[PDB]
């Protein structure tokens, strides 16, 4: 059990939680594993709540401090002075060393950490108009996510992943004979309590 | 890297051996923690992993060499390395299970026995008991070779387990007790080789609870006395830590020193 | 530390083929772990102690190896098996992960639809001008995009989708964001696309 998202400004620090239920909290190791967007799995270090012992990967020896709240049955990882290279996902993991219960590996949901100075900006929704592909360009928003539909629906649609404020595209394609029927792209940015439904016209 | 302490059986003398055991005691504990004149091993709690183990390299006349791993917290053997392979006694818990992954980190082959390293199981896997298994520079010479050749299919389980019993007593228990160190000292001088008498066996079995009784004692006096055995197998109680000062040399950490 | 290099990075496999993933280790491993991970999901143990299958794992799945060479095999690839596989070891400190292997469903090569869109009235009434180019439903994944405004190129914005769960294709969205006062200083705007499907690059363009 871990929170899903944390915002944290550049050069600030974050204290990530991992509540453990359903086993002897002081009998296993809890691990930390870092995944950057679309890249691999790095093991940051771990802690043995029952005895307080720690390990840190050399690549994190001075960035991270693991500590444990025996009372809450919770572990904490604290990273120092966050850069952009630090924006990533942080899984916590129970796994066994040895043999007797070898397949015991169990992962937290993870925590998406974004590092930004930005503020909740609304989004601009621009239409893309010319057997025919249409489109919306959702530009300059923060935070994530937005969610685009076309009523719906539903098929032939490609909602792309946001890129950097944030900005995504979304293509719908439809039979050409259908240019006399209304096609509208429905953006929603939950954090700016904004909802835009832009008719695509020529 | 962990500290290493060397000992050959080849040409071993009383001094060559005494030095080894005193060197082993030195790297097991700092000797800053002493209760009633008896040193204490480091507290397992809060101990950095890079100070958890020491390494003991045994060599023999046959030009073979193995390295045993001792837990500073217990002074007991947790495993060994021999060439490209390291073998470990089954860990009783997950802290211990993680600790040994810090040992012999550069070996090609690591294995973990299903069995612990306590005397009870090893005696079983050996077919002999401690009082039937001779100790001495001879038996030690043979233990080093058996452990070495286990990697290469050349050593059967009963002989492996038995060789452990030889090592554990001549290293761990000799470090733990000055009495047992002496019993090995005599075996080297008069070139003897013999099983331990009941005075030795009794101490090994009682080391943990001697450690407890001394540390939770009243100004030295035991809450309940502890029964041991003489060489002739006769039983006698110990009531106070004074009789033990020339006998026990290392205790396992049990509690913080009282006022 | 023990470094676990996985091979190959990308692996293409039509449903039904046989797939074998390797893991080269810089020193010997005794027992070797395997995890499976799908986009937006936490990794799951698929294989522990080199060869023992995890719970729930289909039985087309097999793990083997020794020393510095361990492998993961699928006898006939079902489709649910498209994902990224990491090998793992935790017996010699520190624990490590493999470089990763992503297996994609292989399929018939397909040229991409290229569709180009000039900035909206709405954008350009805000001093902004973004020229989007959608590149949809192609295979294989690799593509190359050049932008030709009269000619030249520049500083653009590309994002790529996951392999479709229906037709196993990919898509690209390239955006070019220039300023109105810059946008109206040239006239020709081309989204040219290099790819396998053709030797001659698909071109779309417009004029202001």
């Amino acid at each position: 059990q871990q929170p899903g998202s944390e915002l944290v400004r550049p050069g600030a620090s974050v204290k990530l939680s991992c509540k453990a239920s359903g086993y002897t909290f002081t009998s296993y190791w809890i691990n930390w594993v870092k995944q950057r967007p679309g890249q691999g799995l790095e093991w940051i270090g771990n802690i043995y709540p029952g005895s307080g012992r720690t390990n840190y990967d050399e690549k994190f020896k001075n960035k991270a401090t693991l500590t444990v709240d025996t009372s809450s049955s919770t572990v904490y990882i604290q990273v120092s002075s966050l850069t952009s290279e630090d924006a990533a996902v942080f899984y916590c993991v129970r796994w066994v060393y040895g043999n007797f219960d070898s397949a015991l590996d169990y992962w937290g949901q993870g925590t998406s950490v974004t590092v930004s100075s930005a503020s909740t900006k609304g989004p601009s929704v621009f239409p893309l108009a010319p057997t025919a592909a249409l489109g919306c360009l959702v530009k300059d928003y923060f935070p994530e996510p937005v969610t685009v539909s076309w009523g719906s629906g539903a098929s032939g649609v490609h909602t792309f992943p946001a890129v950097l404020l944030y900005s995504l595209s979304s293509v719908v394609t439809v039979p050409s004979s259908s240019l006399g029927q209304t096609y509208i792209c429905n953006v929603n940015h939950k954090p700016s309590n904004t909802k835009v439904d832009k008719k695509v016209e020529p | 890297q962990y500290p290493i302490i060397n000992f050959t059986t080849a040409g071993a003398t009383v001094q060559s051996y005494t030095n080894f055991i005193r060197a082993v005691r030195g790297r097991l504990t700092t000797g800053a923690d002493v209760r009633h004149e008896i040193p204490v091993l480091p507290n397992r709690v809060g101990l950095p992993i890079n100070q958890r183990f020491i390494l003991v390299e045994l060599s023999n006349h046959a030009e073979l060499s193995v390295t045993l791993a001792l837990d500073v917290t217990n002074a007991y053997v947790v495993g060994y390395r021999a060439g490209n392979s390291a073998y470990f006694f089954h860990p009783d818990n997950q802290e211990d299970a993680e600790a040994i992954t810090h040992l012999f980190t550069d070996v090609q082959n690591r294995y973990t026995f299903a069995f612990g390293g306590n005397y009870d199981r090893l005696e079983q896997l050996a077919g002999n008991l401690r009082e039937n298994i001779e100790l001495g520079n001879g038996p030690l010479e043979e233990a080093i070779s058996a452990l070495y050749y286990y990697s290469t299919g050349g050593t059967q389980l009963p002989t492996l387990a038995r060789s452990f019993i030889i090592c554990i007593q001549m290293i761990s228990e000799a470090a733990r007790f000055q009495y047992i160190e002496g019993e090995m000292r005599t075996r080297i001088r008069y070139n003897r080789r013999s099983a331990p008498d009941p005075s030795v066996i009794t101490l090994e079995n009682s080391w943990g609870r001697l450690s407890t009784a001394i540390q939770e004692s009243n100004q030295g006096a035991f809450a309940s006395p502890i029964q041991l055995q003489r060489r002739n197998g006769s039983k006698f109680s110990v009531y106070d830590v004074s009789i033990l000062i020339p006998i026990i040399a290392l205790m396992v950490y049990r509690c913080a020193p009282p006022p | 530390d023990i470094v676990l290099t996985q091979s190959p990075a990308s692996l293409a496999v039509s449903l039904g083929q046989r797939a074998t993933i390797s893991y080269r280790a810089s020193k010997s491993v005794s027992y070797m772990h395997w995890n499976q991970q799908k986009p937006g999901q936490p990794p799951r143990l698929l294989i522990y102690l080199g060869s023992n299958l995890e719970s729930g794992v289909g039985a087309r799945f097999s793990g083997s190896g020794s020393g510095t060479d361990f492998t993961l095999n699928i006898h006939p690839v079902e489709e649910e098996d498209a994902a990224t596989y990491y090998c793992q070891h935790k017996r010699e400190y520190p624990p490590t992960f493999g470089q990763g292997t992503k297996v994609e469903i292989k399929r018939t090569v397909a040229a991409p639809s290229v569709f180009i869109f000039p900035p909206s009235d709405e954008q350009l009434k805000s001093g902004t001008a973004s020229v989007v180019c959608l590149l949809n439903n192609f295979y294989p994944r690799e593509a190359k995009v050049q932008w030709k405004v009269g000619n030249l190129q520049g500083n653009s914005q590309e994002s790529v989708t996951e392999q479709d769960s229906k037709d196993s294709t990919y898509s690209l969205s390239s955006t070019l964001t220039l300023s109105k006062a810059d946008y109206e200083k040239h006239k020709v705007y081309a989204c040219e696309v290099t790819h396998q499907g053709l030797s001659s690059p698909v071109t779309k363009s417009f004029n202001r």
